[PDB]
RNA sequence: GAUUCACGCAGUGUUAACGUGCAAAUUACUUGUCAUAUUUGAGUAUAGGGGCGAAAGACUCAUCGAACUAUCUAGUAGCUGG
RNA sequence: UGAAACUGUCCUUAGUGCAGAUCUUGGUGGUAGUAGCAAAUACUAAGAAGAGGAAAAAAACAUCUUAGAACUGAAGAGGAGAAAGGUUCCUAAACAACAUUACUUGGAUUAGGGUGAAUCGAUCCUAAAUUACAGAUGGAAAUCCUUAAGAAAAGGAUUGAAAGGGAAUAAGAUUAAUAGUUCUUAAUCAAGAGAAAUGGUAACAUAUCAUGAACUUUAAAAUGGAGUGUGAAAAUCUACGGAAGAGUUCUCUUUUCUUCUUAACAAAAGUAAAUUCCACUGAAAUGAAUCAAUCAGAGAAGUGGAAUUUAUUGGCUUUGUAAGAAAUUCAAUGAAUUGUGGUAUUUUUGCAGUCUUCAUAAAAAUUAAAGGGAAUCUUUUGCUCGUACUAAUAACCGCAACAGGUCUCCAAGAAGCAAAAUCUUUAGUUAAAUAGAAUAACGCAGGUAAGGGAAGUCGGCAACAUAGCUCUGUAAGUUAGCAAGAAAGAGUAGCUCUGGUGAUUAUCGAAUCAGAACUUUAAAGGUUAGGGG
RNA sequence: GUCAUCUAAUUAGUGACGCGCAUGAAUGGAUCACCGUGAUUCCCACUGUCCCUAUCUGCAAUCUAGUGAAACCACAGUCAA
RNA sequence: CUGUUGCUUAUAGACGAUGGCAUCAGAAAUCGGUGUUGUAAGCUUUAGAGUUUCUUAAUCAAUACUCUCGGGUAUUGAAUG
């Protein structure tokens, strides 16, 4: 709902080239579901 | 109303017919000042009172 | 509630279009026209209403036949 | 583009509301050309327009509370909010009892257990609220018959 | 022409909000009332020293201790302003 | 600068000199880029169209589709009408102006399109009331009279209701928009055309039948309200058997959800409830019956009959219409299914008696019957007018897209005494006088608080507190009806059980009441919900 | 007004007294049971009314982009005598 | 030199201002310390008032036992790395 959000969220954002113009990039934030957030650090996939 | 007399309906239609602007060709006449119809009205602006 | 609130029920016409003078002055319950005095044979005119005389009288209309006669 | 005309026409053809109409998001150009009911009917046949299913409303919880109420699991004193006469009308209890007791008296008289004189006496006793239930009436009738035969 | 709740309705209190307002009288809670002396639509009748009034000089088109509109009328002013 | 009339002197004449009149009319400043653009819970992501999300976060981005999240909560922010509005209806192009930012949106601009009736209404009748010729009155305008005054009208003239009365139509489909109005199928109505009957004891009955004038009478149209009982239909709920589709599924769930329908008009396999009459018989030891009543020798109860009512024929199931329609699936136009019940709740529509009035709760058009006895199936046509749309937190009235006002119809689930509060399904909408950041004072709206408890104050103003149901208990006073829910006290949850209240003749069914072990965070209190003396 | 009573304290309330400025009998006198969004006083309970203020939330106010009025205004705007 | 700007910056704050760091900067996880609440979800877990079906084994059952001083939260204006 609108009144509550998860306490912690793990996301993966990937920088990809824009299809139209090759000079510029754009970010795509996606959702990575995990069972528990213990022992998870910032990983460059 | 949905229900109206015959004569009243015709006077409703005429008020519809008279709510038109100046045709473009009439506006091109020599020495013409009639560009806009100042007798115009719209349903939500002025009630024709009939 | 004598102002804004009381004007909610004004949806019943008192006057409708007259037949002799063409104005919305035909009183429905009184069965008379307040302007041209219909049923009455004589057109309703008053000397205190000098403007109402010049608004509707001879020469304020088409004069379909009189214009030929007077010029004749 | 604006598919407002197609959403309205589809609902009229599908006999649903505008909330149930599904217009394909990947075929906006094809739907936009459909400006008539004949074209919409063709699109429905091709499954470009789909009538969404109604939202599910399950009565499973209500049923399982009814069974618990049948066994008396929720009919306590802290769960009653209406008066005694509101929950069980006293007049209709009397209407049922008078129908039950007068049915029995009529059956006994026509069978032959009691005559018209003893049926008449027991009729006014029933109306006078003498017997609580059916069992109490059959007991008194049996007692009266034994006294008569003695 | 008993007691109460509800759809509705009114306007007891906050003398709350607002008070160049949502509104030329409204909003929120509280209170009262909520079918027979009840509530309500349409038609109809009653008009100016007249009407209508379970009576407040109340209501009679935001106008009433005498409506609105036009004529007498550029009413008169020993009073005020220029 | 301006581009066509003007000036000096003398007499004459006057609408002849402005800083004020809260002066009149027109224009314009400071205030001032200030006060504001804060009721109606709320928006987010991807994509499309567009000049119109750019960028050192310029943190916000109108319309449309999909997904998420939501609100109105079925006495609605739903689907339709009367009044009022009058083209606001539908579509396309286009956004200068208007909707307190913007708008590709619009009830806004431009151009087209759109309202189909023998059966719905107006038209017909009359109610309160209204208005004529003649007559009466008046100086006059005009007023009175509405059948009384008349050489007028068998009897009394005109108007007066889109909620009163009233000949006759439905289902499916169709349009960008109209549909008891169009199309298919199936009906109905009115006006026309081609010495005079039987049956039953009786109540009464017979696909037209089976003559029935003047005149008269009766009935219908046509009659308050309350409350209780009940017949039938629909909605919801539920029992048995399924057919098709959908949801959940690593934890279970023979599971949870949807569809399984049917018109006007007629038919008569089967079968109801209530009331009133008819025949036989004659009631006392008085009986018959209702929830209540109420009834009987001017004749009860019983048995056998007749009639009427029950949303068209004849009430319900059933049948024709009619499955060929429509709904749910499947295949790529063609294929499948469309049982039977309930001593349950609500709504609707009838019926039967009861209560109440110093209240008795319309008329006519129009129709039928009677008393009387004067006279001797097919087919044609059905004209005039309204019909679009809103009916309101944006189409009506308030200067407006104004939190004000405005008469109605249809009405799901939970829970509950309850159409209450709260949540949800069908339908509608996410926009409705702009947003983003920061999270000072003073505010408006909603709150809590140690110890004390009205010491505050004109005054317990405001707020707090009591609050449902069951059981016990209840004073003074009194018009003897009340006070009284007086006051006051106790109980209440969850789970597992036990017992009482019936129908059909062992099977079936209803929510209601009482009681007992055990457990815990010890139970009306989420919401609704008396402070008392 | 005087006497009681209510309170620690009573221009208040209630019960009495009555030569009553100027009460009094259908201008109705006396009397109150039920009733009252009527006027007044006292008890119980409860509490931010108060001792005596603390603190929480929403909408504003603050700043910004767009948009954007009005009342008022002789000229104006530091004091003492 | 100074100001803007960045840390959606703090010992500051309505806005300005003020204070600190600015590549040995900063930010974020995870992680240990420190707090709050009260013992997570599962099961072939042992107590369970009773009940049902088999024929005496299932099954249903408020609560309750072991795993479990568990699980969850913890700078957002907390302290380390």
């Amino acid at each position: 709902g609108i009144r509550s959000v998860a306490d912690r969220i793990r996301v993966r954002m990937a920088r990809l080239p824009i299809e139209g113009e090759e000079g510029k990039f754009y970010t795509l934030v996606s959702y990575v579901p995990v069972a528990s957030f213990k022992g998870l650090v910032t990983k460059t996939v | 109303t949905g229900h109206k007399g015959f004569s009243y309906k015709l006077k409703l239609g005429k008020k519809i017919h008279q709510n038109r602007g100046v045709p473009q060709w009439f506006r091109m006449k020599t020495g013409n000042t009639i560009n806009y119809n100042f007798k115009r009205r719209h349903w939500n602006r002025r009630k024709m009172g009939m | 509630t004598k102002g804004t609130s009381c004007r909610g029920t004004r949806h019943n016409k008192t006057h409708i279009l007259c037949k002799r003078c063409g104005k919305r002055s035909w009183h429905l319950q009184k069965q008379r026209c307040a302007s041209c005095g219909y049923p009455d044979a004589k057109m309703r005119q008053y000397a205190w209403g000098y403007k109402a005389l010049r608004r509707r009288t001879q020469g304020t209309g088409r004069m379909r036949h009189l214009k030929i006669a007077l010029k004749r | 583009v604006s598919l407002k005309l197609q959403k309205r026409l589809a609902a009229s053809v599908l006999k649903c509301g505008n909330r149930k109409v599904w217009l394909d998001p990947n075929e906006t150009p094809e739907i936009s050309l459909a400006n008539s009911r004949k074209a919409i009917r063709k699109l429905i046949k091709d499954r470009l327009i789909i009538k969404k299913p109604a939202a599910m409303h399950s009565r499973a919880r209500v049923v399982e509370r009814k069974q618990a109420k049948i066994l008396g699991r929720h009919t306590g004193h802290g769960k009653r909010k209406g008066t005694k006469n509101a929950r069980t009308p006293q007049k209709t209890l009397w209407i049922i009892r008078m129908r039950v007791l007068r049915r029995l008296l009529l059956k006994y008289r026509t069978t032959g257990k009691i005559d018209k004189h003893m049926y008449h006496d027991f009729y006014l006793k029933v109306k006078g609220n003498q017997y609580k239930n059916k069992k109490a009436l059959m007991e008194s009738i049996f007692k009266a018959l034994e006294e008569k035969k003695l």
